[PDB]
Formats: structure tokens, sequence, C-alpha cells
């Protein structure tokens, strides 16, 4: 890390790099709306507590590392699978390119379907929130018939839906692990 | 131009005294289409471009009405900073071909 | 009698739009009776939320009515507001008020009272059972105006105050005073909560409100040298021209409204002394102007523009740490 930095100084003699990319993603300035959960938050905020909840906020994304740790010690790459899914979550500038890396990952952990419960409604609610965006966000900005809390509400869906996924992934990890030590 | 002017000396006694003030009058009308003066040789307009909430453009238009001659012209604009600009977008196109700046 | 040596008043409209056209319009006529009678410009303080005269909707440019005859115009030929649309807050009035103004404000704009002052305040707008709004956006509380009275009294910047308001259900805006010396008259009580309309054809809005209405027409007959006292303004405008009915509060102040002059508070009249005392005296190169639009300086000012190409020390540095990188896993 150190030999990057130091590197990259030299492209333009200058040090003003720095504020304008990591503290653009720690502060979270702009407002335009996204599929994440900071935009419409920070543009509805009483100024009185504004840098309370951004520490909160970015908190949680380094949050649950070490629980995590301490629980998956001996299965590095389903934790791997875990935090990237938590990072394209809660991310301050989300896209579905980063949620596309973690879906990846599906093929690996299907011999758990079995134990997996409530996964056709979820897949189903994502996928109608997905071809729900870009109609409202039509609706929104070019037709004029409706406003920005029908997009809110659709985002709240899908982070919604995605977290409950996650879940359910994890618990039948566990519950295949405790039968295989404990009898079927 | 070359204009005639009407001069009204209000300090001469002759035009203005205590018994007598000053009401001028003068006859127009809008001419006919012909004797019309020409328009002049520069004149300008703005407007923009596109609909909707997201995305547009900002246009201005510059005439040179003289028959035969080309002279320069210097323009100044300010915008405010919630409109972002994409300066990699700016085009200038006098009869179909680019037009370079001299100095921007 | 009253013992005062200047005069100050503070006018205040908190509307918006065109349609709102009656609360600048009683604004307007309290502002031109109070120059009638005396009070200099650099005493008052009028704040107005909206421009109604030189409106592009307005039929007749540069002119506010009272009455569909239209004879008598209350904008007037001769007027000055301190505080136009956008600066016309709850904050900034409370500011003034109390005196915590931005330093860098001038003189004009702030009311500069001390311990010899009569102040006049008068206040229209939409208003509710102990509020009143300000635009749309904000409003201000009945305990909030009558900290702000303490404040002033603390300091000592009046001698007596008289406050009045024009709005719907406007008796509960002076219930909670406690300073001494404070008078306060209201339109409506606490039940009368409607409010009329009936638009003017030729101008299309409606034009005045009732009691401000009945209240300039008292202060139209009122002269410089008049001997009116308080106790007739408090018997104007009664249930029957009105169809809501006018209060006053006057048991914070100390005397008697039968010796209290109207002039006292809408006018000015000073306190002459004639003077007798006299204090013995013993008896080559020329200049020349700019050039406007000087192309060829304007086109060397800057130097040519070149394209960007990264530095070759930042390549070296590359280039070198990449195979310094691949000599250790190959060799
Ligand atoms: C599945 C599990 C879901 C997990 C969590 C759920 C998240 C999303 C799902 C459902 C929504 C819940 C959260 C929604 C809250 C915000 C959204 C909203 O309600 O607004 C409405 C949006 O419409 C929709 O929600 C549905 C449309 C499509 C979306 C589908 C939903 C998801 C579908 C995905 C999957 C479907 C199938 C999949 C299965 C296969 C738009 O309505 P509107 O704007 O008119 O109304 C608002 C507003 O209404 C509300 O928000 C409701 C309040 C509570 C809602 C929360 C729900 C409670 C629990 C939900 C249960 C879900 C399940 C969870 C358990 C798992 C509100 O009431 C008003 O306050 C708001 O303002 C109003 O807007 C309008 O109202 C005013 C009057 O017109 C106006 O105010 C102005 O004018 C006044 C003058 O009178 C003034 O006084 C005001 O000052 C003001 O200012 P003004 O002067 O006018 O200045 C004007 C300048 N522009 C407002 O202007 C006006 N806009
Ligand atoms: C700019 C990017 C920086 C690149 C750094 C330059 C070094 C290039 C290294 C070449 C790849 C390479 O080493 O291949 C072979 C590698 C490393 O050798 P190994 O047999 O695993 O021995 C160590 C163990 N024990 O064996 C492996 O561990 C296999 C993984 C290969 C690594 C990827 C190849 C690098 C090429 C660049 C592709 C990056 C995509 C863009
Ligand atoms: C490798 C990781 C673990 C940290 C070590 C990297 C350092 C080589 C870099 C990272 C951040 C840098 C800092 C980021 C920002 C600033 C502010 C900067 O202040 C300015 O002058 C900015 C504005 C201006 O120029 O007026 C001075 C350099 C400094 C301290 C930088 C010094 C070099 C630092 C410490
Ligand atoms: C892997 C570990 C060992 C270190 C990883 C690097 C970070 C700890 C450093 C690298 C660059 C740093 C940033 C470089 C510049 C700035 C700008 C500086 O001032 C601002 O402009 C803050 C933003 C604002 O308040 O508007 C505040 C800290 C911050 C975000 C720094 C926070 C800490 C950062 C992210
Ligand atoms: C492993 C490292 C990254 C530390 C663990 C994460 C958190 C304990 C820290 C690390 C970086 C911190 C952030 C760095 C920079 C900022 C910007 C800062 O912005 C301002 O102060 C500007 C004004 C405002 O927006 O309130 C608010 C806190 C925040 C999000 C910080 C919140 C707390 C964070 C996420
Ligand atoms: C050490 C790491 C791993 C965890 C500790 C949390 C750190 C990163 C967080 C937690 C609380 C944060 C502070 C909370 C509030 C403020 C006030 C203001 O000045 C902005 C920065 C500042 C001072 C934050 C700096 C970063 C901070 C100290
Ligand atoms: C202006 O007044 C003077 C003096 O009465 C008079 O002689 C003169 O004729 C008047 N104006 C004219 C007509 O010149
Ligand atoms: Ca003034």
């Amino acid at each position: 890390l150190v030999v990057i930095i130091c590197l990259s100084f030299f492209l333009l003699s200058s040090w003003d790099f720095i504020p304008a990319v990591y503290g653009f993603i720690l502060s979270v300035p702009d407002l335009t709306p996204n599929i994440g959960l900071f935009w419409y938050f920070f543009a509805e905020m009483f100024e009185h507590f504004s840098l309370f909840f951004v520490c909160v906020f970015q908190i949680n994304v380094f949050f649950y590392t070490i629980p995590l740790a301490i629980k998956l010690k001996e299965h590095p790459i389903f934790f791997m699978f875990i935090q990237i899914a938590v990072i394209a979550i809660f991310k301050s500038y989300p896209t579905v390119g980063d949620v596309a890396l973690y879906m990846a990952f599906f093929p690996v952990w299907n011999h758990l379907y079995r134990f997996l419960r409530n996964i056709f409604v979820l897949t189903c609610i994502i996928i109608v929130c997905s071809l729900l965006f870009p109609v409202l966000w039509h609706l929104w900005i070019y037709a004029g018939s409706a406003n920005s809390n029908f997009f809110y509400a659709i985002t709240l869906t899908f982070n919604v839906g995605q977290i409950l996924l996650i879940s359910d992934y994890f618990y039948a990890f566990l519950r295949r692990e405790y039968y295989l030590t404990h009898g079927l | 131009t070359r204009k005639t002017y009407a001069i009204y000396d209000l300090l001469d006694t002759a035009m203005i005294n205590n018994s007598r003030n000053l009401n001028i009058q003068l006859k127009w009308k809008r001419p006919p289409e012909n004797e019309a003066p020409p328009v002049p040789f520069l004149h300008a307009q703005r407007y923009v471009s596109g609909y909707g909430l997201q995305k547009g453009e900002l246009s201005t238009l510059l005439y040179n009405t003289h028959p035969y001659r080309a002279f320069p012209v210097l323009l100044l604009d300010t915008v405010p900073w919630y409109l972002r600009l994409y300066v990699h977008t700016l085009t200038i196109t006098s009869k179909g071909k680019e037009n370079k700046p001299s100095y921007i | 009698r009253s013992g005062h040596t200047n005069n100050w008043a503070v006018l205040v409209c908190t509307s918006r739009f065109w349609f709102n056209y009656r609360h600048v319009a009683n604004t307007l006529s309290v502002y031109r009776s109070v120059k009638r009678l005396g009070i200099p410009d650099s005493h008052i303080v009028l704040m107005l939320a909206d421009d109604m005269a030189c409106n592009p909707r307005n039929p007749k440019p540069a002119t506010v009515f009272s009455h569909k005859n239209m004879e008598l115009n209350v904008y007037g030929d001769d007027v000055e507001v301190d505080y136009r649309s956008y600066e016309v807050t709850v904050e900034n009035f409370l500011r003034v008020l109390t005196g915590r103004i931005p330093p860098s404000t001038p003189r004009s704009k702030r009311l500069l009272s001390d311990d010899r002052s009569n102040i006049l305040i008068y206040m229209t707008g939409h208003g509710g059972n102990g509020f009143l709004k300000f635009q749309d956006s904000e409003e201000i509380t009945n305990i909030e105006l009558a900290d702000a009275f303490e404040q002033m009294w603390q300091k000592r910047r009046y001698n007596e105050l008289l406050f009045i308001i024009d709005t719907c259900q406007g008796a509960s805006m002076y219930e909670r005073f406690y300073s001494p010396n404070i008078m306060a008259l209201a339109s409506s009580q606490v039940g009368e909560d409607s409010l009329s309309h009936q638009p003017d054809p030729a101008i299309g809005v409606h034009l005045m409100d009732r009691y401000t209405f009945y209240v300039l027409e008292f202060l139209e007959e009122i002269n410089p040298a008049s001997q009116t006292n308080m106790n007739d303004l408090f018997q104007v405008c009664p249930k029957s021209l009105c169809v809501s009915t006018p209060g006053h509060r006057t048991d914070l102040f100390q005397r008697d409204p039968k010796n209290v002059l109207i002039t006292d508070f809408f006018g000015s009249v000073r306190k002459v002394e004639i003077t007798t005392e006299t204090i013995k005296l013993q008896q080559m190169e020329p200049l020349k102007y700019a050039e406007q639009l000087p192309v060829a300086q304007i086109i060397h000012q800057k130097p040519k523009l070149k394209d960007w190409h990264p530095p070759g020390g930042f390549i070296l540095g590359l280039w070198a740490l990449i195979i310094m990188v691949f000599f250790k896993t190959y060799g």
C-alpha cells in the first residue's frame, strides 16, 4: 500500500487525489440516487445528528468481521463469500456489478439446497424489484406522475431481500454441520 | 451613423420664461416595410435544450449580418454549482464547420 | 406628560404570492399614516415579504389600493423598505428585536432604541391559536415573543410599547406577556377563526381587511396637533361593522388610557427649549484611458496549450517495480 500511494504522488506531483477519492467515499457528499441506503437518508436528515449517523453507518460495514471469524474459523471460503456480500450490500455507492460477484458463488453452495427455506419468494422478490427500478425512474423523472417515495420503497425492498437470502444460506450451512456431527 | 438632433436649450429665456412653459410634440409611426432600417450587425440568443429532470444542454446563437467583414467577440458565462458541466462536450460550429477559439 | 424623547416603529407583513394582496395593503396603510403624522423614515423598520406594487400581474403598476373607488394609493410616491422578499424570516425578526444582529449589518436595518423611546409594533398574516406563520414554512409562537419583549425590557431599550396584531384568533398572541409598560390590541378573539372572501373585479383580488380599514379611517382625520387619547382607538370597528370582536389588554400599563395621546405612539412631537446663552468668541506625463478589448494582448496573456503526457520518472518507477516483482516468482 505504501509503495502504491507514493508512486501515485509522482504522476501529478500532488496529494489532491486522496481527499477526492477516499474522503468522497467516507463522507458521502453527493446525493445522486442509487440502489443503496444512504442517498435518501442524508437528503432528509436533521443537521444535528448527521455526523453520528454517518459514523454509525460506516462502522456497520467493518463490524461483522471479528465475530464471523470467531464462528467460521475453520471455513475461510464461506467466510469470504459472506464478507463480499456484506460489502456489496452496505457500501456508500453501490452498483449491480458489485452484486454479480457474490452471486457467482451460489453454485459452490447449492449442495445445501435441502436445508434452505423460503428461497422461492426471495428470488421472485429480487427479480421483481430489478424490473421495477427503471419503470419508476421513468415515471418520476420524465412523466412527472410519481415522486421519490416510490423509488425509495423499491430500494428498501431490494436490500431487505438480499439480507434475507444471505441469512438463509448461513443457516443452511450451520444446519448441515450439525447433522454431520450428531446424526441425521 | 450620421444622426441629426434638435436642441432645446432650457437656459434660454426665449425658450422658457415665467409666463410660458415647454411641451414638445413629435410625429412618429412605424415606417412601411420598405424604408425600414437594416438590422444591426450583431445580435444573439440563448436557450435550454432537452427535456426531463436529469440532463440537458445550454446553447447560444451569435449572428454576424455584415456583408463582407468578420470580427471577433469575447464571451463570458457563469453557471451555478448545482448544474454540473462537462467541458469535453463543448462545441463551437460556424456554417457546419468547427471553429477553434483563440483564447479559452 | 409622557416623558419620552423619540419614537420608533416596526411594521411586518408575513405573507407570499399575489393572491395575498390584503396583508401588504394593510402594512402600506400603516406606513402612510405614521409618516404623515411625523415619524422619520430612518426610525421605521419596514419588512415586506412580497412585492405587489410592481408585480407583473398588477393591472395598475406602482399602486396599491384600499377601496374599489381607487381614490387612495397607499404605496405612495415616497416609500423605503428595509427587508426585501427573501430576507423576511422569523430568525431575522427576532434578531432585530433582540439586537443580536450580524456585525456587518448597516444602521438603517437595526432598531437603535433606548430608555427614552416609545415603540409601535404591528403584524399581519396567516395565524392560528397561539402562532403566526411566516411565508408557509415556519411559525412563531406566543412564548417566543413574550421572551423577546422581556429581553428588551431588561436592557431598558424602551419606555412604553404598543402591540397590534391583525389575524384570525389574534388574541392568543398577547396572553403570555409579562413585562411592564406594554399595551396590546387585537382584531379577533380565540373562538373567531374564519376569514372573508370578496374579490375586487378590476384588480382581481381581495383588497383589505376590515379592522385595519376602520383603524386607518380613524387615523386619516387625526392631525399632527391632535388631542385624541388612546381611549378612542378602543371603540373602533364594533362587532356590527366587523363580524369578529376586537380585544385589548392594559393591565401591564401604568398610565391611564384617558391621558395617553394617539401621537405618543403614532407621531413625533418634540420637546423644545429656547436657547438664551452664548459662548464668547474672539474674532509632466499625460495620463491615458484604458483600451477596451485588446485582442493581441489577450491572445498572448496565456501560454499555448500542449497535450499532457505522463512524466518519464513515473514510467521508470512502474516498470522497475513490476519486473522486481517478476524476478521473485520466476528468477
Ligand atoms: C416485502 C418486504 C418489504 C420490506 C420493507 C418495505 C419497503 C417497501 C415496501 C412497501 C412500502 C413501505 C415503505 C414506503 C414508504 C414511502 C413510500 C410511499 O408510501 O409513498 C407512496 C409510494 O407508493 C408505494 O409505496 C407503492 C408503489 C410501487 C412500490 C411497490 C412496493 C414494493 C413492491 C416490491 C415487491 C412487490 C411484489 C413482489 C412479490 C413477488 C407514494 O404515495 P404519496 O406520495 O402520495 O404519499 C405520501 C406518504 O405516504 C406514505 O409514505 C405512507 C406512510 C407510511 C408508509 C410505510 C409503510 C408502513 C409499513 C409497510 C409494510 C411493508 C412490509 C414490511 C414487513 C416485511 C405520506 O403519507 C405523506 O407524509 C407523504 O408526504 C405523502 O406524499 C404526499 O402527501 C402530502 C399531501 O399531498 C404532500 O405534502 C405537501 O403538501 C401539504 C399541503 O397540504 C403540505 O402540508 C406539506 O408541507 C407538503 O409540502 P408542499 O407545500 O406541498 O411542497 C410541495 C413541493 N413539491 C406531499 O407533497 C405529497 N407527496
Ligand atoms: C500506507 C498507509 C498505511 C498510510 C501511509 C501513507 C502515506 C505515505 C500517506 C497516506 C495519506 C497521506 C496524507 C494525506 C493528506 C495530507 C494532507 C496534505 O495537506 C495539504 O497540503 C493538502 C491541501 C493543500 O495542498 O493545501 C499534506 C500531506 C498529507 C498529510 C498526506 C501525507 C502522506 C500520507 C500520510
Ligand atoms: C490498510 C490500512 C493500514 C490503511 C488504509 C488507508 C486509510 C486508513 C487511509 C488512506 C487514505 C486516507 C484518507 C486520505 C484523505 C482524507 C481526507 C481528510 O480530509 C477530508 O477532506 C475529510 C473529508 C471531509 O470531512 O469532507 C480526512 C481523512 C481522509 C478521508 C483519509 C482517511 C484515512 C484514509 C482512507
Ligand atoms: C478498520 C478501519 C477502517 C477503522 C474501522 C472503521 C470505523 C471505526 C471508521 C474508519 C473510517 C471512519 C470514517 C472516516 C471518515 C468519515 C467522514 C466524516 O465526515 C466528516 O466529518 C464531514 C462532515 C459530516 O459529513 O459529518 C464522518 C465520519 C466518517 C464516515 C468515519 C466514520 C467511522 C469510520 C468508518
Ligand atoms: C481504529 C479503528 C479500527 C476503529 C475505531 C473507530 C474510528 C475509525 C472512528 C470511530 C468514531 C470516529 C470519530 C467520530 C466523530 C468524529 C468527530 C469529527 O472530528 C469527525 C471525525 C471523528 C473524530 C471520528 C473519527 C473516526 C472515529 C474515531
Ligand atoms: C417670455 O416672457 C417675456 C417677458 O414677459 C416676454 O417678453 C417673452 O415674449 C416671453 N416669451 C416669448 C414669447 O418669447
Ligand atoms: Ca427604514
